């Protein structure tokens, strides 16, 4: 595309598709994940799928920026999640390998499912197992807020429905990750 | 199936992967799916190996594509063939390894530019 | 055409094996460029193989081919850093503007087919089918004929 | 939020004009970093690698910008003495390299656990950066341990990458560090980052 | 929809229509005629709001 008067003064370098696998592997290492290597080979695949196997919405994004953003959160999450001869290691070793996979999911579930829609929330579940078998999403351990949230609700004559309270929390989490959060909805 | 004829080959194939993972679990040529209607451009099918030919592109009755892991060793000797979406070669679907007629040097096969098309007008 | 730019007061300079390599570049540069009119068979797309690239390569060749033989009227083929010259003319000049991996694959075959120690063998094969082998010479005028 | 006291104060009180003292900070900025880089090389070059107790102290002594260069300059030279010059049985070079591939590998883990602990962000990014860097070193080195027949500290399988070489024997203080990659050679601008 | 209906009803026998009664009740709590009326109304209609009730059947149609 360079002007017809610069395609001989410059040196073109093709940067079509990057190296997510690598970027992710090392990305996790800086967080403290000892599994990273193994992990990355799954986090990336999940993304590639979620983009072509989850209802194509307008507020859906699985670019590189997304993959980096999530991996970064997994760090702080892990920094606050105390981890758990022959057949002694193989068994004990696997357990740890899982602890990391859980922390990773906790991040996906933190800043990846709030984006999901209705018909997509079930599909993502299936996809997550094929990628992260040894685990499944967990609840929102935030009793602190849930307590004060349930108070204001009844105060504003609001129906403290379950699914409802869930979203308010979806914000507190995603906000402490992506300083720029946007709430799309009808 | 008629891959190239579909509306989204990229999707179908990337789906037959996990369906094949739900079972016995990289792609391979010949638990697995079967595609029909392809077209080998540059060579021809013979004795189960890519062989030279004076004719441009020839059809492919059908072929099996398994997702094993193994048979991927003697590739250093085999030839790599891209599976675009059509003659345009402006859209790659998936790479595939296929044995070739070792009569003609490997370098010749490279400069031979051999690829496989899914959709083909007529 | 490729030669109208390559002066004798730069191609006949020591080592003596430099005259060869230049010609090789002209041939390699004449091929890859000639194939653009046979897309998608010649190439997946149409890469801008301008002369500027060629000029750059000549400078690089004049580096490695003149770095490991500065002063000597000759130089041994196997003593030339082809893995260096072929890489520079591959993923940072000619193939630099290549996006399709399979395109580079093709490209590099031409490189590893002309820019190598075996490319010096007397009567090196260029276009066998017709009977075309590298001209045994060591000067500009020599190759021109 | 990082700080790096200069090696030569620039009293603006003396009466320097607007650009007078300004052109000075630029000169000193490069001067400071110039010297610090050398001192860092001296410090690291006098500390145990396994002993991560002191290592964790070495990092918190210099600016992240420099903290990395040192690890890069150190990595560069080590890979050479491990390749020789066309002379050194396959085992020789492969053995010399196996070490570096492991030594740095051990460090990654020491930091991998140190990052998972409590520590500010500013101080963290430094470690997060070092991590990323050492990962490059070990990875690159491994790529070498895959080449059955290597030449020496001049093989392209080594020159392909961007190596960093220091030379305290140099007259200048800036020009001491010479970056290399392929046949190209540049000079570290010493621009505080 | 059922959630919204309650918000309206609740806010009725809670939030006074007249702004004066709201200020006078806010400084007195730390039942003017108005707010008292609202309640009686909310009760008479309440039954129609619940699941399947009038409002729903009409709002849907």
């Amino acid at each position: 595309n360079l002007p017809d008067n610069l395609k001989k003064l410059f040196r073109s370098m093709a940067m079509i598709k990057p190296d997510r696998e690598m970027i992710a592997q090392v990305m996790l290492y800086s967080q403290g994940f000892k599994t990273a290597e193994v992990l990355a080979g799954k986090i990336v695949p999940l993304f590639k799928l979620c983009q072509e196997q989850l209802s194509a919405q307008s507020h859906y994004d699985f670019g590189l920026r997304a993959l980096k953003s999530v991996l970064v959160s997994a760090g702080g999450i892990k920094r606050k999640c105390q981890p758990p001869d022959a057949e002694s290691k193989t068994k004990a070793d696997q357990i740890y390998c899982q602890y990391e996979i859980g922390v990773l999911l906790n991040s996906i579930n933190d800043t990846m499912i709030p984006k999901l829609v209705a018909d997509d929330i079930p599909l993502i579940q299936s996809l997550l197992l094929d990628v992260f078998p040894g685990s499944q999403l967990q609840p929102i351990q935030m009793d602190q807020l849930r307590k004060k949230i349930q108070e204001i609700a009844k105060q504003r004559h609001l129906v403290t429905k379950q699914e409802w309270v869930e979203k308010i929390l979806q914000l507190h989490q995603i906000l402490n990750i992506n300083h720029g959060v946007m709430m799309v909805g009808p | 199936v008629w891959l190239g004829g579909l509306l989204n080959p990229e999707a179908y194939i990337t789906a037959t992967r996990q369906s094949a993972s739900q079972l016995n679990g990289r792609l391979h040529a010949s638990a697995s799916f079967n595609v029909k209607g392809m077209a080998l451009e540059g060579a021809v099918w013979n004795n189960d190996q890519l062989t030279p030919t004076d004719i441009l592109s020839t059809p492919i009755s059908i072929a099996t594509l398994t997702w094993k892991d193994p048979i991927f060793n003697n590739s250093s000797s085999k030839l790599s063939v891209p599976v675009y979406l059509n003659e345009t070669r402006s859209e790659l679907l998936f790479s595939i390894d296929l044995p070739y007629d070792q009569s003609t040097s490997k370098q010749n096969w490279y400069q031979r530019s051999v690829s496989i098309s899914s959709w083909k007008s007529d | 055409h490729t030669f109208i730019g390559i002066p004798a007061t730069r191609m006949d300079k020591q080592p003596a094996e430099r005259s060869r390599i230049y010609f090789l570049l002209a041939w390699f540069h004449a091929i890859i460029q000639e194939r653009l009119r046979y897309i998608p068979l010649g190439w997946t797309k149409f890469f801008e193989f301008n002369d500027a690239d060629l000029r750059g390569a000549l400078d690089s060749i004049d580096y490695w081919v003149d770095l490991y033989s500065k002063g000597r009227s000759n130089i041994d083929p196997d003593k030339i850093p082809w893995i260096a010259v072929r890489t520079i003319l591959g993923s940072t000049i000619y193939g630099g503007r290549i996006d399709n991996e399979f395109d580079m694959r093709l490209l590099y075959s031409f490189l590893e087919q002309l820019f190598t120690p075996s490319a010096f063998n007397p009567d090196f094969p260029l276009v066998p089918s017709i009977g075309l082998s590298v001209p045994e010479g060591t000067t500009r005028a020599h190759f021109m004929k | 939020g990082e700080t790096v006291t200069f090696k030569k104060p620039i009293s603006i009180a003396n009466g320097p004009k607007i650009h007078e003292w300004l052109t000075m900070v630029e000169s000193e900025m490069k001067s400071t970093l110039a010297t610090l880089l050398s001192e860092s090389l001296q410090h690291f070059n006098q500390v145990d690698v396994n002993d991560h107790s002191k290592y964790s102290e070495w990092v918190d002594n210099y600016p992240t910008q420099l903290v990395l260069l040192t690890s890069q300059i150190v990595w560069s030279t080590q890979v050479d003495q491990a390749l020789g010059g066309g002379t050194l049985q396959q085992s020789k070079i492969q053995e010399q390299l196996q070490s570096i591939e492991q030594t740095t590998q051990m460090i990654l883990n020491n930091l991998a656990d140190s990052v998972l602990q409590d520590l500010s962000a500013q101080k963290r990014k430094k470690f997060e950066h070092l991590i990323t860097e050492l990962v490059h070193q070990r990875d690159v080195v491994r790529q070498l341990q895959k080449c059955k027949n290597l030449t020496g500290n001049k093989d392209f399988d080594w020159l392909y990458h961007m190596r960093y070489y220091y030379d305290a024997t140099q007259e200048n203080v800036l020009h001491k560090l010479v970056i290399h990659m392929a046949n190209a050679t540049f000079y570290y601008g010493f621009e505080y980052l | 929809t059922q959630m919204i209906f309650q918000n309206y009803l609740d806010t009725l026998s809670n939030e006074p229509f007249d702004p004066q009664e709201k200020e006078q009740q806010k400084r007195n709590e730390n039942i003017p005629a108005g707010l008292k009326v609202q309640k009686e109304c909310a009760a008479i209609i309440s039954q129609y709001f619940e699941p399947g009730g009038l409002v729903h059947k009409v709002l849907e149609d």
